[PDB]
């Protein structure tokens, strides 16, 4: 209950980072980027994080 | 790779060997001294961190735009995906033989300098249109033209085969 509550108490700077942007992946290239079309913008060639 | 013309007779000749002897020997030197330099220097990790500058300067968030006008001087109007028109800076590093109009190019995200392309894809009618091999047979299961077969094959073939024939008399193969 104590760690339910904490959580409740934190939740609203947790709620308060940004979003994350959804695209679809066109093709895996390149040392680790991707080029990833992000509805509805244009393709970026991005990059990938380590996991 | 982007080598000399010897542009003697262009047929077997004495000056045909002398020039390509040359380049030949050229080569050799070349390749001496950069074996030599190799073995007193890998220079890897000199070659290696340059990717790195490069990659400092194209930030992450790389954006694949559309070139289309090159001023012929390093600069160009790159359309960002929108539609939007930005007159943008060619950087030193991207290979120029691939910027035509068209083309993808990846811009920075803050500057829009152009700093890359993108291939594309290689079916416009290519595909549709050539016939690979033929499913039914070779030249085996044609019989009887001999003759026919000689003249398309003198019209089409031979000048793809040796063009020293007619090159050597100065006459073009028919059209």
């Amino acid at each position: 209950l104590n760690a339910k509550v904490r959580l409740l108490r934190e939740e609203l700077q947790l709620l308060q980072e940004q979003g994350s942007y959804v695209g679809e992946v066109v093709r895996a290239m390149d040392k680790k980027k991707v080029l990833v079309k992000v509805h509805p913008e244009g393709k970026f060639v991005v990059d990938v994080d380590k996991n | 790779a982007s080598k000399l013309p010897l542009v003697t007779p262009h047929t077997q000749c004495r000056l045909k060997l002398l020039k390509l002897e040359r380049i030949k020997d050229y080569l050799l030197m070349e390749e001496e001294f950069i074996r030599n330099q190799e073995q007193m220097k890998p220079l890897e990790e000199k070659q290696e961190e340059e990717r790195s500058k490069v990659d400092d300067l194209r930030g992450t968030p790389m954006s694949v735009g559309t070139l289309e006008e090159i001023i012929d001087d390093n600069h160009a109007i790159v359309s960002t995906s929108v539609g939007s028109e930005h007159y943008v800076s060619i950087l030193s590093f991207v290979d120029k033989d691939l910027l035509e109009p068209g083309c993808s190019v990846l811009l920075n995200h803050k500057v829009h300098a152009v700093i890359g392309v993108l291939m594309d894809d290689t079916d416009p009618l290519v595909t549709v249109m050539k016939v690979e091999k033929a499913p039914q047979e070779t030249y085996a299961d044609i019989g009887g033209l001999d003759n026919q077969i000689q003249e398309i094959k003198e019209s089409v073939e031979l000048p793809l085969t040796h063009p020293e024939y007619y090159e050597e008399m100065g006459i073009k193969p028919p059209k």
